[PDB]
């Protein structure tokens, strides 16, 4: 149930 | 009195402006939007009632004495308790936001900038379209939830590649701790085989333009502060088979300066943080204008621009 | 082609407007905002390339052929599966909203109404201020999170009382999935002793004006459809002074459609309450007084002005 | 920790 932008999540 | 719309955790831009305002003989009230309604009292009267009034402890601001508004930071109701019911908390946030927005939109005097102008300039698709109609180069951009259009888009820009980015600002707090953010990221061959998630959330894709310089342009009224930095990982002019950087002043072509001023005039803005890039062959590409973009890191750090002075001047001088 | 921005579960106003547009020799595309991105495909191009295209099954719309936009209903992506992660779902709703809003704002042609105009008229405090500046009577209003200022406001209007209302639209779903809503409600003396919850959410209090009639006024361009009911809707003739003042209010906010609420006192005083730029109208058309409003909307969408 | 508008929630 994931969207496409999940694959581009970094960390800050 | 200058009403400064910010929040409690805002940075050093706030004291820089209030002191420059106070040093000009005028006064300024700081309104932390996140400390409403838990700590700050706001009374908004409509009709022939009493005067609207903002109360913060000992401090007190009558809205009839407001001569200017700095529409800086809007964090309505963040300091609402975490242990509050999530349904009531989300509804309270929306009520606080509509309340304070209505207060600001009803105030007369000089606004920097008016809400209706910031709201209209926040459409990034309209920014690029208006900039292109003004003769500024913009990168090829596609916002889409359709994999076939995205594949077609990444293919025609295969040589230089494409990036992706979100039009919205947000963060996902996953697992048990950290905050996660979608920075502007290159899309890969593997990302192109997993486009099925677009049916649940679109993204914005852009032509990846190789750049020699990054420009940070801050405009206050008609005063233009341009800063450049060499971001080239491989700089051709310095390359040597035998063998840091920081932001520095930069002189835009007068044509680019006049086009950015027409961009500000179209949206009705007197402040704006504009992002541009310069190719090695000196082509200027417009990326984005943020009507509430930051500026303090160009003032407290090189080239130590005195922007807070210019903001305080246009706030107390109106025009 | 008239782009119609609505959603899949919107009422019978859409088809009548569509049939009235089609019967006038023009074309119309229905864009259900809730069925994006799960079903409807949108492609928004910026730069030297195209403008954009909307794809919905067999139906497609090239945004170059858009001659007018009916900014009707905006339910961006509410048909997302509820089995989705709540963190990802709210982020998707915010991204879908900004994507379609930028699409609408970028489109040229005639908008009914433009987003920037609707966002500006949404400030109800500004509505009352501008209505008062034009000569319209408005009820004494206090938006506040301050119990002390609220108690004085209730003592001030102790004779007729006060009501409270929320500026926002929402609904709290209880345990039984029942739908709770804050209507306009009277403020009792017991409520005045429990004002401590204002530090968690403000409310909007108003002078409770005793009324004879409630007026529902729908304006399309410069055409005014006035309905009145005793508090079964009936036609009503506003004094021309009131009609011109409402037209000046619309011209200020730049609207060509509006749902205006007013009340009339027994001594025939006209009080301005609210203007909703996307307020409903169909129930005044299918039921008494049967105003032909959908025809007036289609004519202003096709004929520009 | 309840907000004030909870006192006026009716049934739709």
């Amino acid at each position: 149930a994931l969207p496409f932008f999940a694959r581009f999540l970094s960390v800050s | 009195t200058v009403l400064i719309v910010t929040f409690s955790r805002d940075n050093e831009s706030i004291p820089l402006v209030i002191k420059a305002i106070e040093a000009m003989g005028k006064k300024a009230f700081r309104f932390d939007t996140d400390r409403f309604p838990t700590e700050v009292k706001v009374d908004l009267y409509s009709g022939g009632q009493k005067g609207g009034i903002i109360t913060d402890g000992d401090q007190k601001l009558e809205l009839k004495e407001v001569s200017a508004v700095w529409y800086r930071r809007m964090r309505y109701g963040l300091k609402l308790p975490d242990g509050m019911d999530s349904q009531f908390r989300e509804a309270s946030l929306k009520e606080c936001r509509l309340s304070i927005r209505g207060m600001i939109a009803s105030l007369s005097g000089f606004h920097l900038d008016p809400i209706a102008k910031v709201d209209h300039a926040n459409h990034k698709q309209l920014q690029l379209q208006v900039a292109r109609q003004l003769g500024l180069l913009i990168p090829g951009t596609l916002t889409s939830n359709n994999p076939e259009a995205v594949k077609q888009f990444a293919q025609e820009f295969e040589a230089t590649g494409i990036v992706t980015k979100m039009l919205s600002q947000f963060a996902i707090y996953g697992d048990k701790q950290e905050e996660m953010v979608v920075f502007t990221s290159p899309v890969t061959k593997e990302d192109l085989d997993n486009l099925e998630g677009l049916q649940f959330c679109p993204m914005t894709f852009q032509e990846n333009i190789p750049k020699a310089l990054e420009l940070r342009i801050t405009i206050v009224g008609e005063q233009i502060f341009t800063a450049a930095i060499n971001s080239q990982q491989l700089d051709g002019a310095i390359y040597d088979w035998r063998k840091h950087q920081q932001w520095q002043p930069y002189d835009l072509p007068k044509t680019i300066e006049k086009q950015l001023l027409e961009l500000m005039k179209y949206f009705g803005l007197n402040y704006g943080a504009i992002d541009m890039i310069v190719t090695p062959d000196e082509r200027y590409i417009f990326l984005e204008i943020n009507p509430v973009g930051e500026f303090f890191w160009l003032e407290l750090y090189p080239p130590y621009f005195p922007i807070s002075q210019a903001i305080a001047e246009i706030l107390v001088n109106s025009a």
